[PDB]
């Protein structure tokens, strides 16, 4: 296969897509620790430089998608000194935004919770097609922080910025129903036939259907909102 | 002279301002009411055939349950207007009422009618500004969803034009104050429509005043309120702001020469009509970009004009307004001076009309020539019109 | 020749008319469906400035949740049309969305604007038809309450006019038939405008087709079906009937003058426009009333129009209109060639400019010259307006 890891598998299919599945061996769930990271940027270099590559998939092995990493970890983490804490912040967020800048449509097949980086990692792809039943949210300020793999940069831009205050600030996750509503998934379908949902909506955005390079374009550019409104609905959210 | 398709104001009739929580309108339907106040305002000129009426244009905003369906044709059809006429229900927020006016005009000048009726009505008690509302999370992402609540809306515009919580309660009490003063002097019995209503109890009886005018209002009084709508270091109070009230407003409308024939001395002729968008967080503004459009077209200056009716959303954005429209200093002596939306309320559905005939007749009391009516909106927008006796 | 004046339709486009149950827009909002329409119809046609839009008026019925508080400005606040321009939702029921139309050129017309964006939504799957309604007791004085079930006002109208269930049921087959031909031979793709929808199983895709159209109807099927309305003896079945269906349509429209300095050629040139009423009860002969008015003010005979848009409300109530106009034996030769509301659906706030789009593009395809949309509207209206190729 075209990658194999312990936590991360890059399997080719049909048609020249290729599905992206996070697997971590040992554990029973998902979570963005070391291993995991370096993997996935194992992953994406692997797909970047295969030319045969046409489609990529972000798919889940487990009965979650992708929680968040140890506390443990985490109190390590804050330990280092601030310097080498962001440079540890901006090359795990390379990883993202280099498979953000894939010149290839990107799919995240949401199929069950995904939390923090969990959903970090979403947040970097295209589209997203999610269970019925799954849950994606922020739960960062529960932890005296915030969103640090782009989430309050891509959240804003996806969502809206009222609603990436809102669903950031309280940490709250986020069922199917209430996701589709305000755009944070583009589709939403059963368990049984998401990975079908996945690889269709591939398709279309491969054979230029859907205009993937538009999609992704917004969180790379400035907010909409105007001037008078930024200071309208930023001002109100801080009050 | 008068052109054959100019656009003449035959006559202006509206009722009773009523309190929505427990008022006198609390028993009478939105519909009830409009059909009502038509049917009377068309009974007092005889001379014009109901059976003329091209179309019947209302404005109303929350057009739900009572409101829904085009009340305008519903009105319609329980006055003496044939069912051979036409009706529509026009909304544009706010200024809905005035933009029916305009909408008629406009048929009237371009030949595809010769006798409308437009007017406005919102029984707020009975549908809420907060009932069945949707909010879209799309709307935050090109625009704040904050720019919603349009008492913050008002917040902005004060704080950027720096409206002080005392120069607004001071606007506050001259508008009940001079609204109570023309009660007295019946300046309000022309344009007043006597109708049933009920009182505390409930006894059924007539009213021609204004339940919502609270003369007892003083700059002792509204300071002891508090921000309404910012917590922590607000400006704008309950106090400040247009009441919440039952009401409509009505209007006959027809062609200069038709008014000719039927020979009849005009209440108004207009003269020019416009819209404007504004920024939805500072909404309160837009009468200034609607004002000047409006002038433009009438080519006239500022200036030129007698007496204006400014539609009293807020104090802190009425205020701006003025200033920026460089008449502040000539308020009192040609600004809402038989008071404003604070005193007065503020029917969404109705106001629009309503300050457009109270400001004729303000003119046809201190023999004016040129009024001006207008307005901010929700979301962003702004309305005037630009009459003139004669 | 064009009088710079003149009302000039630069383009039309329509969303693909959905399944309110659970068909392709079941996840789409009305405002970002309209929001939307509008945007790719003004991207289409670049040499237009978005910052000229003087006003949006959009047409819409259940005021009220997603489609409520001026749905209009909803829609171009999430648009490239800047805060400075307008926005009014127009409510005529059925006929709202081509009030809007007459509103605008009017506008157009008596030099208050020069560039407007016409349209109209309706998401009946988000707000039934039947959502928040609060029937009057008073209007059973004046008037029928019965006359406001539609579908009877359907029965009536095909008894007095003697329509038969076979006739409708032949009439049916022939909207959904003549709809699916054209659809095939892409006889819409050029007023059709592709959109995201979601299929059964709930996959975000592209679509640009019309799932109304129901391909496999037959006198056969269509026998089997019961009285809709009337249990004991009923004639107007779910099969004769319009579609409840989701869906938007726009229009560009601009004044002659603006039309020539930018320099393109005319969809159309509105030529009149009108609106009559009719009793409640009959209020499917609407059409009829309204059109003589329209040909009237255009100066032509029922005989001078090349090609004719009825909305299809109910077959009951489309044929008595085409009879009655004396344009029946002229159907299949000039009367809802690509198909009619039993086929395509309708969207109230929609449909209005819908059929008056579609129109001009059976015109540009077959060589018309003049083209007549009208329709019957709730409680006894009418509405048409005569376009003219040139
Ligand atoms: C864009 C345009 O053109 S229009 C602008 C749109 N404006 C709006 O939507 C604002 C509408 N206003 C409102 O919704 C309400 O008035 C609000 C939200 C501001 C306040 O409502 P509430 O929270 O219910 O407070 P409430 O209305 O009960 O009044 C507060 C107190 O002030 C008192 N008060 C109000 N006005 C006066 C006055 N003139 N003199 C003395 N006391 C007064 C009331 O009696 C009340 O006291 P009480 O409770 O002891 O009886
Ligand atoms: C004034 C103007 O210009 S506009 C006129 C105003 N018009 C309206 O308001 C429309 C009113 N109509 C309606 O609201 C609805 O269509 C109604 C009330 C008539 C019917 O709704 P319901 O009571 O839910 O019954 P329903 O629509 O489900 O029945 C349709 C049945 O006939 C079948 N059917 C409908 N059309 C067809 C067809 N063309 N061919 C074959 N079968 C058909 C359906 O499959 C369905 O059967 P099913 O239950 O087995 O699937």
């Amino acid at each position: 296969m075209i990658y194999e890891g312990k936590a991360i598998t890059v399997t080719a299919l049909e048609s020249g897509i290729v599905e992206l599945k996070f697997d971590l061996k040992g554990e029973s769930v998902n979570k963005f620790n070391r291993l995991t990271l370096n993997e996935l940027r194992q992953a994406v270099d692997a797909i970047k430089a295969d030319a045969s590559v046409k489609g990529v998939i972000v798919s889940s092995g487990k009965d979650v998608f992708i929680v968040g990493a140890d506390i443990t970890e985490f109190v390590e983490n804050f330990k280092l000194p601030d310097a080498e804490l962001i440079a540890g912040n901006l090359e795990a967020n390379k990883i993202f935004s280099d498979f953000e800048d894939l010149n290839v449509p990107t799919v995240a097949a949401i199929n069950g919770i995904a939390l923090g980086g969990g959903l970090e990692m979403c947040l970097a792809a295209d589209f997203r097609v999610m269970a019925d039943s799954a849950k994606i949210g922020l739960p960062e300020v529960k932890l005296g922080i915030y969103p640090g793999f782009g989430g309050t940069v891509r959240l804003p831009r996806l969502i809206g910025v009222d609603n990436a205050v809102e669903w950031i600030a309280s940490g709250k996750e986020n069922r199917a129903e209430d996701a589709l509503k305000v755009s944070a998934v583009d589709a939403v379908v059963t368990a049984d036939k998401l990975g079908a949902a996945a690889l269709d909506l591939i398709k279309r955005a491969i054979s230029g259907e859907l205009d993937y390079k538009a999609k992704r374009q917004p969180k790379l550019e400035k907010l909409k909102l105007n001037a008078i409104e930024q200071m309208m609905a930023f001002e109100t959210a801080k009050g | 002279s008068l052109n054959p398709r100019d656009v003449v104001i035959v006559d202006f009739g509206r009722t009773p301002m009523g309190r929505s929580k427990g008022g006198m309108h609390r028993n009478t339907r939105a519909e009830d009411m409009s059909a009502h106040l038509i049917s009377k305002v068309l009974e007092r000129n005889s001379k014009v055939d109901p059976g003329e009426v091209e179309d019947v244009i209302w404005g109303c905003v929350n057009q739900t349950l009572e409101q829904g369906w085009n009340i305008a044709r519903m009105a319609s059809l329980m006055t003496q207007i044939p069912h051979t006429s036409a009706a529509q229900t026009v909304s544009r927020l706010c200024g809905s009422s005035m933009s029916a006016l305009h909408t008629a005009a406009q048929a009237i000048m371009t030949g595809n009618g010769d006798v409308f009726v437009v007017g406005g009505v919102e029984h707020m008690g009975h549908v809420s500004m907060m009932h069945g509302v949707d909010p879209n999370p799309h709307m935050s992402l090109y625009a704040a969803k904050a720019s919603g609540m349009m008492g913050l809306t008002a917040e902005m515009l004060g704080k950027m034009h720096g409206i002080s919580r005392e120069q607004q309660d001071a606007f506050a009490v001259r508008s009940h104050q001079l609204a109570h003063k023309a009660t007295v002097e019946g300046k309000f019995k022309d344009e007043i429509i006597p109708m049933q209503g009920y009182d505390e109890n409930g006894f059924l009886k007539i009213f021609d005043y204004d339940e919502t005018i609270r003369p007892d209002t003083t700059l002792e009084s509204l300071a002891a309120l508090k921000p309404a709508f910012n917590p922590k270091g607000g400006t704008v109070t309950a106090g400040t702001s247009s009441q919440i009230t039952d009401g409509a407003s009505c209007m006959i409308v027809m062609s200069a020469q038709r008014a000719k024939d039927l020979g009849l001395e005009p209440l108004a002729v207009i003269r020019s009509m416009a819209v404007a968008g504004v920024d939805p967080a500072i909404m309160g503004y837009g009468p200034v970009p609607a004002t000047q459009k409006a002038l433009k077209r009438a080519g006239l200056n500022m200036a030129d004009i007698d007496f204006i009716e400014l539609n009293e959303a807020f104090a802190a954005q009425a205020l701006p307004v003025l200033k920026d429209l460089k008449v502040l200093d000539k308020m009192n002596e040609k600004v809402n001076l038989h008071g404003g939306a604070i005193a007065l309320g503020h029917p969404f559905g109705c106001s629009g009309a309503r300050i457009s005939g109270t400001l004729l007749n303000v003119m046809k009391q201190n023999g004016g020539t040129f009024g001006l009516s207008t307005m901010c909106i929700g979301l962003g927008q702004g309305i005037a019109t630009v009459f003139e006796r004669v």
